[PDB]
């Protein structure tokens, strides 16, 4: 788990160093943006069921074959649609964990590592999840620097699927 | 049973010492398995082994 | 002294000479009056046997000055006499209250029964009595069972028995038994694997895993590796213990694999020139070369030769070598 | 300890199903072949004194360095123990075949006899040469092709059963290995 | 590693004992079935990703407690490491199909596999029920009469079951 | 290596739900006391050897068998290696002070450190005194009001005393 | 348990040696001047607890801070265990003198005393400083060189056995070196 | 490692004083054998193949178990494993004889030899005869003054044979 605090510890531990004024501004700058990032995590938490089901329908409007084609990898059934809504809820949960810790720690560990082994095995396309995340990027309805923190960790997830 | 051909050394940077106590910025990041890493931090060692022995390609 | 076939005897040099010389049985149905050097030898035998060679002084023996006298007519030995010694403050100061519940259970088997319980279904039957019916039936859960009414008839003294095939415990209970018995110069407290504040076999007694049975008093028997489980479900770490399995392509690449057990290194010893490098003697991050000692390795048969060199040119002593 | 009848229950437990007709078809054919296995193990345990005779007097003619003064079967306690150490391990596989499961062999003896034996000092390659000398000693008896004693069975072919006691005794030898 | 020819070398090797004539006519029976061995390993490894993903899919259907959050196979790191070990047994069983004995399967893959799983905490009864899906998806794959002229392998399909039940009893 | 923020995240993911509203303001409390925590470790890194040599000269005056000829920490190759262990635990508690938890502290220092002190033959009760000799000197400068505005920093130095107490337990 | 009468029979059974009278002359030298061992044992076991009376008192006069705060013999409980700690090992020295081997101090005492004194933090330098004090304290009753006391002897050279206690005192600091 | 000059300095530091003058002329007896140690090395380092051929000539004769089919040293690497192990028990004794103690003998060869033979199954019975077949083979080989003058060397014949029996008891 990389945080700003568990990264400046690690460069202090590389040099045998007591925590100098170099490593006391890397952890101070997390505190001047933990205000704006924890309101964005609180806002995305409350509007989760609007954003999950709205993005699951915006996938199905762009890619209509996924609701039509038979076989278990598609959203053409009841349980096929339930597992797609589970997956965007897994994706949106790791965005809010990154706004708590201030970096891409929890989606590196719990989401990204080992993801391409799944998407090739179970025949799931990575462009089904760009369209789900590009909905959430410009339909969360945030503004200012609260939107700047949520839009940083959303397109980190787009770049590890692209 | 045929020892190696006795070559000669030269002048290099690694066979002297640096006098660098508390080294600042260009440290090349000792990834190690005695620091007891987590399962997301074993993964930052395995990438450093692949980058060292292979290239980044 | 070390020896297996040295004088045809395998376990007298393992540390069980006086636990196999004596039998400690009493010969009269009541203790006769007049002579006080024939039955006080039985009491100070049991004061080291039941307490595990712990120091009972006379300042606490006279605190317990009733419970041996009622044995001399009125109690039986081994069934009632050390049962009365197990209900004391001196028994509750060492094996009940400085330590957890399982550590109080798993030291009581060495004290009372002379064995090690295997798995957790033997820990299930003993700890179903403490949480329901107190401490006095917890101690007397042992004394009225088939495990106690068969091995000793009621006028011997309870010995150690956790090494024989008639004591049908397990094969792993052998391997725990020399973690618990380190010669005849230890105790519950003067034991490095657990002091009075700790618990002896937390993982290994539960999961029935066997261990390296090290002969005590050997060269470099000052070793025990610590515990951290690995994996990401249980959120553990990596780098503390070598594995107990040795599977894969490096299983049978170098032949048959082995598990070595190094006692410990220092800073003088790494160079091949018999000294210390005079300088800053460290790196910049100020750790050792082996930054914690008592480490272990997994190695095949075709690299046992340079690894046995590389331990022994560096100051590391070897506990044992077990194949995997 | 596991049974083969118990083996389909924990198969049906984390699956959280009931018992169907599908996995039931293995066990109902196990019933009618039960007497054939019952005609096997009675001759394993009744010629067991010969199988522990040829366990230890056979392995000692192919390495006599243990009866030498200084060996690991020299004294008459270790002579007595090697007669005794082999007559328990075929008693355990007689239990193991009636359940059918090797886990009763594993938890009772085959978890940790290897870690004792290098502290008891005995060699393991001598042991597996004494394990495998009971292996072909066993599989003659189940088929009735033994030379000097021929016993009463019925007529058939228990070579599925005769592989199973050969499927035990290698894991007897691999445990010491 | 050892195959069937390497057995009787080391089974006579330890007495010096040469090769007797009554054994090798059973071994020259094995080369009559040498062509019915290599189709059959080609039947398994051509479908080597359709026996894995069709049986992990039928594993999480009946056991939803592994893919639920807080389960063993929950995250994408531990889903990939569940499909890794489901294919590892499919390699070392088919290695034992081509060789003639078990002794590379239970020496490189099954020697401590359940005690790997007791230390990690995975349900060792539940890896056996994924393997027994892969047993039934491969024995019923290796009885097709397309691609080969129909021949009775009935002797050679019991050996393919007999290592799939050897991994079913290794992991519990 | 976890943080205080990453410890409450990792408990949420194993339950499989978002962070509650009671957990965000529990962390919004933790960020407004950040400049108190930055002022604590600025006090015990600006005196990061004046703590240590004054804790060494306190202990060596108290316990005299360390410096005795024949001692454990007698010679000058076992004197800097005594001052190495007195300086890294002041380093590694200060890493655990800035993290908010101590899972950096036990795994990078204290996992089996009393087992390596067992192998060297080191008296471990006196090094636990030396951590307590360092503990009160660390809170005497954390309570020092010079140069900072005055407020209440009560439970933060009881957290800092708990990190030294966790270090001093598992070294004996 | 070994003694010098039976040290040879665990030596000669590597040879399977029926003992003709060449090697037995050291045993006939052991029965020759074993009275000087016997006249030293009564010069030890009657003067036994005054060896340990100045052992730790001789230790604490030059190593003073073990009765200090943070010592090892601080309390009455911490000190009285140490006086039985030294009197146990000198009881186990003189078992080996009348036996004739180094058996009893290894197969009971130093089959695990190195891990004992590092489980408690017993300082190994001060727990050989007293035994080096108890080295020369234990030679003076054999020598009759003492400043304070004379034992009624016969006048010969027991210097073969006056350093044999020091040749037991060396391998008590084998593991706790 | 430490040597015979080092232990009377190891008892000059761990005791803690200066030198006694009885500690100085005890080292005169070390150079009363000091030239007489040096030609004793010539009777064992010039006959390195000569002892280890003449001993293993004898050792399989009265003990024919090692050359049996199913014996220990059967393959030629195992028979070469005997010759690399017969000499090092004499090589580190030859390191111990120039040293004057057994510190480097215990450091690099002996500690880790009983259990290493027991894990491999090579017997502790017959690795002591490889000590004993070279024990009498160097009592004769070093007791002759061919090149050096004649006097008393009745000490050091009870020191190199004071090291083989140390290796004999440290392996059985
Ligand atoms: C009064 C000295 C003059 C001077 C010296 C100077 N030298 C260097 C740097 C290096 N010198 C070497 C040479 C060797 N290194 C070795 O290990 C060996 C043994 C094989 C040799 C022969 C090397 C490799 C360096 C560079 C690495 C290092 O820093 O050690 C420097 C440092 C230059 C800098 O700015 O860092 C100095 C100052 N220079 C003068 O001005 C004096 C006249
Ligand atoms: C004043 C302190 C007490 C004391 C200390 C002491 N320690 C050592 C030696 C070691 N300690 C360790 C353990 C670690 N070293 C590390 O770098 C780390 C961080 C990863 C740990 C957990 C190790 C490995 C050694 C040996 C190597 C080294 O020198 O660092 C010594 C030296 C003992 C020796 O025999 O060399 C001393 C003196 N001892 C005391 O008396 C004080 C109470
Ligand atoms: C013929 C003598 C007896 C014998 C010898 C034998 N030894 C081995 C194997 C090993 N011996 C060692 C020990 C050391 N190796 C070293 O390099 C050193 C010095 C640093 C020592 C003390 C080791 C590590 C091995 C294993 C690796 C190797 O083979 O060298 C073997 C082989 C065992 C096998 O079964 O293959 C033999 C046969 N064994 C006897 O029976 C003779 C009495
Ligand atoms: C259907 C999946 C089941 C499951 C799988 C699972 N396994 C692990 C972890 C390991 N498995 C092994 C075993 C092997 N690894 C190998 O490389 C080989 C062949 C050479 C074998 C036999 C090992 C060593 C591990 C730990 C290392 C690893 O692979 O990660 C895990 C945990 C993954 C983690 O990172 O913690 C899972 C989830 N478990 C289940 O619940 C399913 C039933
Ligand atoms: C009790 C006698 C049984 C019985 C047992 C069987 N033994 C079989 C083979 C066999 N027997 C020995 C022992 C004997 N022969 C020797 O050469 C030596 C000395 C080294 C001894 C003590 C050996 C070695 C073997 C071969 C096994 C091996 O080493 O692989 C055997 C199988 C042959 C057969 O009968 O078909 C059996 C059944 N025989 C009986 O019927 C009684 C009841
Ligand atoms: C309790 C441990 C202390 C104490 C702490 C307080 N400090 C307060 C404010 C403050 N501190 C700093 C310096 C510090 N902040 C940083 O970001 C960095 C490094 C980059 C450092 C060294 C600053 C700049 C400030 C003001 C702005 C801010 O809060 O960050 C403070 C608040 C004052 C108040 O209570 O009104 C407290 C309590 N004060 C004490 O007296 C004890 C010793
Ligand atoms: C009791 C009085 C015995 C007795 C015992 C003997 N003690 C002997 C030697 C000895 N004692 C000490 C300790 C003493 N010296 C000190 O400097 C201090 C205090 C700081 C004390 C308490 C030492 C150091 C030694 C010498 C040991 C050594 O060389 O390392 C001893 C040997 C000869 C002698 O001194 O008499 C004996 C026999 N003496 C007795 O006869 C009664 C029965
Ligand atoms: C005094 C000369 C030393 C010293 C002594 C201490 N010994 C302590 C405890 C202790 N010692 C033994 C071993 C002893 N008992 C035996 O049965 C045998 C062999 C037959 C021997 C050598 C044991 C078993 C124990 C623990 C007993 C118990 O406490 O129940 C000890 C610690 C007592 C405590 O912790 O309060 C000390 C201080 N230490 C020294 O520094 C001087 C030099
Ligand atoms: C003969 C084929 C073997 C062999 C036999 C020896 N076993 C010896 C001792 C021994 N064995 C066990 C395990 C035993 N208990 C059981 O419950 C089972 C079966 C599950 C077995 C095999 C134990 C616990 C012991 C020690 C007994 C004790 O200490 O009381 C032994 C030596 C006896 C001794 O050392 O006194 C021998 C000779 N060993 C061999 O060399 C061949 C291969
Ligand atoms: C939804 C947008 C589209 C879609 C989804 C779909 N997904 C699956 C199956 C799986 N998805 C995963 C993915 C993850 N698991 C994780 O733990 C994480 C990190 C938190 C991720 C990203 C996995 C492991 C599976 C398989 C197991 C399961 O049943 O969930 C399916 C089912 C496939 C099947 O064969 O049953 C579906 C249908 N597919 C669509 O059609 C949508 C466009
Ligand atoms: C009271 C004690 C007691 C027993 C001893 C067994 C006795 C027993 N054996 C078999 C019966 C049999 N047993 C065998 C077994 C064998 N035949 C061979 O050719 C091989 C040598 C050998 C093992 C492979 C076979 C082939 C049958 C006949 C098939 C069957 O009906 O089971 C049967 C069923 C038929 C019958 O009634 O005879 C019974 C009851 N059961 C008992 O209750
Ligand atoms: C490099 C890969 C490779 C292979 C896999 C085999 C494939 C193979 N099999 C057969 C030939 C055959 N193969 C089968 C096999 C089968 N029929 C069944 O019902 C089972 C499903 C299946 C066994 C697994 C049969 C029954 C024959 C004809 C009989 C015979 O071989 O004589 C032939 C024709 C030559 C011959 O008859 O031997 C070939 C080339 N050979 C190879 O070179
Ligand atoms: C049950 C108790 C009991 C005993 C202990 C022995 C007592 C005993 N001690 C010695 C005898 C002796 N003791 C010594 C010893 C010494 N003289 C010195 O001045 C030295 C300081 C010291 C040497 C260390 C010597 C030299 C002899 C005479 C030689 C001999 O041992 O026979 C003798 C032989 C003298 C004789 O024949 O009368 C006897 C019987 N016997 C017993 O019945
Ligand atoms: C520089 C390297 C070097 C050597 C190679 C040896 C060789 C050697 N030894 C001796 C000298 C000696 N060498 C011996 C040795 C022996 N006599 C015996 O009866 C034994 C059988 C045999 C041992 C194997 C003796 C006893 C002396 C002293 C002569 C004497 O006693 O008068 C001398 C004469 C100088 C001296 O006395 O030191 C030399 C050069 N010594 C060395 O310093």
């Amino acid at each position: 788990m990389k945080t700003p605090i568990t990264e400046a510890i690690a460069t202090a531990d590389n040099q045998g160093r007591f925590l100098s004024n170099t490593e006391l501004q890397a952890v101070n700058g997390r505190y001047q943006r933990a205000t704006a990032s924890l309101t964005a995590a609180k806002a995305l938490t409350g509007s989760a069921q609007r954003l999950i089901t709205g993005a699951a329908q915006a996938v199905y409007n762009k890619f209509p074959y996924t609701t039509q084609m038979p076989g278990p990898a598609y959203a053409s059934s009841a349980i096929g649609k339930a597992k797609c809504a589970r997956d965007i809820g897994y994706y949106l949960r790791m965005v809010t964990y990154c706004l708590v810790v201030g970096g891409t720690g929890p989606m590196d560990e719990y989401l990204v590592a080992g993801l391409e082994e799944i998407n090739r095995s179970f025949d799931l396309s990575p462009s089904w999840y760009i369209e789900a995340l590009q909905y959430i990027k410009n339909s969360h309805g945030l503004s200012g620097q609260v939107a700047n923190e949520a839009n940083a960790y959303i397109d980190y997830a787009i770049n590890t699927l692209s | 049973s045929i020892p190696i051909l006795k070559y000669s050394l030269s002048t290099q940077n690694q066979r002297v010492e640096s006098f660098e106590v508390n080294p600042g910025d260009e440290q090349y990041r000792i990834y190690s398995t005695d620091s007891l890493p987590s399962s997301s931090e074993v993964d930052q060692i395995i990438w450093a082994a692949y980058r060292q022995i292979f290239s980044e390609h | 002294r070390l020896g297996t076939v040295s004088g045809n005897s395998s376990l007298d040099k393992l540390g069980l000479d006086k636990f196999l010389s004596e039998s400690n049985r009493a010969y009269t149905p009541r203790a006769q009056p007049g002579f006080s050097s024939e039955y006080e030898q039985i009491i100070s035998a049991t004061y080291k046997q039941l307490f595990g060679n712990a120091y009972i002084m006379d300042s606490e023996r006279a605190e317990m000055a009733k419970q041996e006298s009622m044995f001399r007519d009125g109690q039986l030995t081994l069934k009632d006499f050390c049962r009365a010694l197990a209900k004391t403050e001196q028994y509750k100061k060492r094996f009940f209250d400085s330590r957890p519940l399982y550590g109080a259970i798993e030291l009581n088997f060495k004290n009372i029964l002379g064995r090690t319980p295997d798995g957790l279904e033997h820990y299930r039957a003993k700890s179903a009595v403490y949480d329901t019916k107190g401490y006095e039936a917890f101690v007397d859960a042992f004394f009225d069972d088939g495990e106690y009414d068969e091995v000793y008839d009621d006028y011997t003294v309870p010995f150690y028995r956790g090494y024989k095939t008639e004591a049908n415990l397990s094969m792993a209970a052998f391997t725990h038994f020399f973690r618990m018995v380190r010669g005849s110069s230890t105790s519950d407290k003067a034991n490095p694997n657990s002091m009075q504040k700790d618990i002896p076999l937390n993982y290994y007694g539960i999961t029935k895993t066997p261990l390296a049975v090290i002969a005590p008093g050997a060269a470099g028997t000052a070793y025990t590796e610590s515990f951290a489980g690995t994996g990401s479900w249980q959120s553990g770490r990596a780098g503390l213990n070598a594995a107990r399995v040795a599977l894969g392509v490096p299983a049978t690449a170098n032949g048959k694999s082995f598990r070595v057990e190094v006692t410990g290194y220092t800073q003088p010893g790494f160079g091949i020139t018999a000294g210390t490098a005079v300088g800053k003697l460290y790196k910049a991050n100020k750790l050792s070369r082996y930054p914690r000692s008592n480490k272990s390795y997994v190695v095949g048969f075709d690299e046992l030769t340079p690894l046995y060199q590389r331990i022994t040119k560096n100051g590391g002593t070897i506990a044992s070598i077990t194949p995997l | 300890m596991l049974d083969a009848f118990s083996r389909v229950v924990v198969n049906s437990d984390a699956k959280a199903a009931y018992v169907g007709g599908s996995d039931l078809q293995a066990l109902k054919s196990f019933i009618a072949d039960g007497n054939k296995r019952l005609d096997a193990v009675n001759s394993i345990v009744s010629n067991a004194s010969c199988m522990v005779s040829d366990a230890v007097s056979g392995m000692i003619c192919e390495n006599p360095g243990l009866i030498s003064p200084g060996g690991n079967c020299y004294t008459n306690r270790r002579m007595a123990a090697c007669l005794r150490d082999g007559e328990i391990i075929l008693r355990y596989v007689s239990y193991a075949l009636l359940a059918g499961d090797a886990s009763v062999l594993e938890d009772r003896c085959l978890n940790g006899l290897k870690e004792t034996y290098i502290a008891l000092g005995v060699p393991t390659n001598s042991s597996i040469r004494a394990v495998s000398i009971m292996k072909a000693q066993a599989v003659a008896f189940i088929t009735n092709t033994a030379t000097e004693r021929k016993m009463s069975f019925a007529a058939g072919d228990c070579t599925s059963l005769a592989s199973e006691v050969a499927s035990y005794f290698d894991r007897v030898g691999a445990a010491i290995s | 590693m050892l195959d069937a020819f390497a057995k009787v070398v080391a089974q006579a090797d330890a007495r010096g004992e040469f090769l007797s004539n009554t054994q090798i006519d059973a071994l020259s029976k094995m080369v009559k079935e040498g062509n019915q061995r290599l189709d059959i390993v080609n039947k398994v490894t051509s479908n080597a990703s359709a026996i894995v993903t069709n049986s992990a899919r039928a594993l999480f259907a009946e056991q939803p407690q592994l893919i639920q959050p807080g389960g063993n196979a929950y995250t994408s790191r531990r889903m990939a490491a569940c499909l890794r070990d489901m294919e590892i047994v499919l390699r070392y069983v088919s290695y034992a199909m081509i060789a003639g004995d078990s002794s590379v399967l239970d020496d490189r893959c099954l020697n401590g596999l359940r005690e790997t799983y007791q230390a990690l905490g995975t349900p060792g009864s539940s890896v056996a029920v994924a393997i027994q899906k892969m047993k039934d998806a491969s024995v019923a794959l290796a009885n097709d009469t397309t691609g080969t002229p129909i021949g009775d392998c009935s002797s050679l399909v019991a050996e393919l079951a007999g290592y799939f039940d050897r991994a079913a009893v290794s992991v519990v």
